[PDB]
């Protein structure tokens, strides 16, 4: 049921180091399950939840990958490649 | 190659 | 004051891989302290809070142990042995 | 033998 | 913009093992960013969020340091040195 | 020498 979860927003295509990057996840059509957000790149992220919202901050510029996985399977289009600009 | 992750349960 | 915390619910006796398992924790009689929920078994869990609720998902079938610890002491009946069925 | 844990503070 | 974040409260100067220690963080003047709270000492802490609140519990007595960092920079006065008394 | 950390995003 990972194909039923979708995500979108500016934080899945660009960010800026030190500036929260945001996107939403659409949950209405999805079943129940575990939802994991990971960021992988040249530095560590803080990632918060808040359909749901996700905000994340990385501290260094570089190319990052954001995955959204539902019961350990990539949703459509995950992983997202996000270039992160210098602050 | 750093990984950070956060997790929630969808009902 | 760990003996004053109690927990119960279907998620302390069975689960299904990929399906959120749920139980409640009764906090009314308890003091203030740190409350930890751990799941230990053949795969990793996502565990959320939501008296309080706990929902967790594991991805593989097998025997798991769920502990609920208050200031690092098992509450009554913790650890809970939970067989997890295939999805 | 995997362990996962989450934590909160009870007031 | 870490110098614009301030924190205060009894949990930044003393605690007691097993008893939640609390302080607040003043966010009104601050920009957007990642906010990290760490506790470093002779045992592990549970730390929760709840301006915002922070409550943390450590299980052993000893000297701890609590840092509040905004985009990986110590806010004013961080790290806080907190002696933790026996329960 | 134990470290514990929790994290949030400030908007």
């Amino acid at each position: 049921g990972a194909h039923k979860v979708r995500a979108g927003g500016p934080g899945l295509e660009r960010a800026e180091a030190g500036v929260p990057a945001e996107f939403s996840i659409w949950t209405r059509e999805a079943g129940a399950g575990g939802l994991a957000i990971a960021v992988e790149g040249p530095s560590k992220a803080e990632i918060s939840f808040e359909s749901c919202g996700v905000a994340y901050v990385v501290q260094e510029p570089g190319d990052y990958e954001v995955s959204v996985k539902f019961n350990e399977e990539h949703i459509p289009d995950s992983p997202f490649v996000v270039p992160v600009a210098s602050p | 190659l750093f990984k950070s992750a956060t997790t929630t349960v969808m009902n």
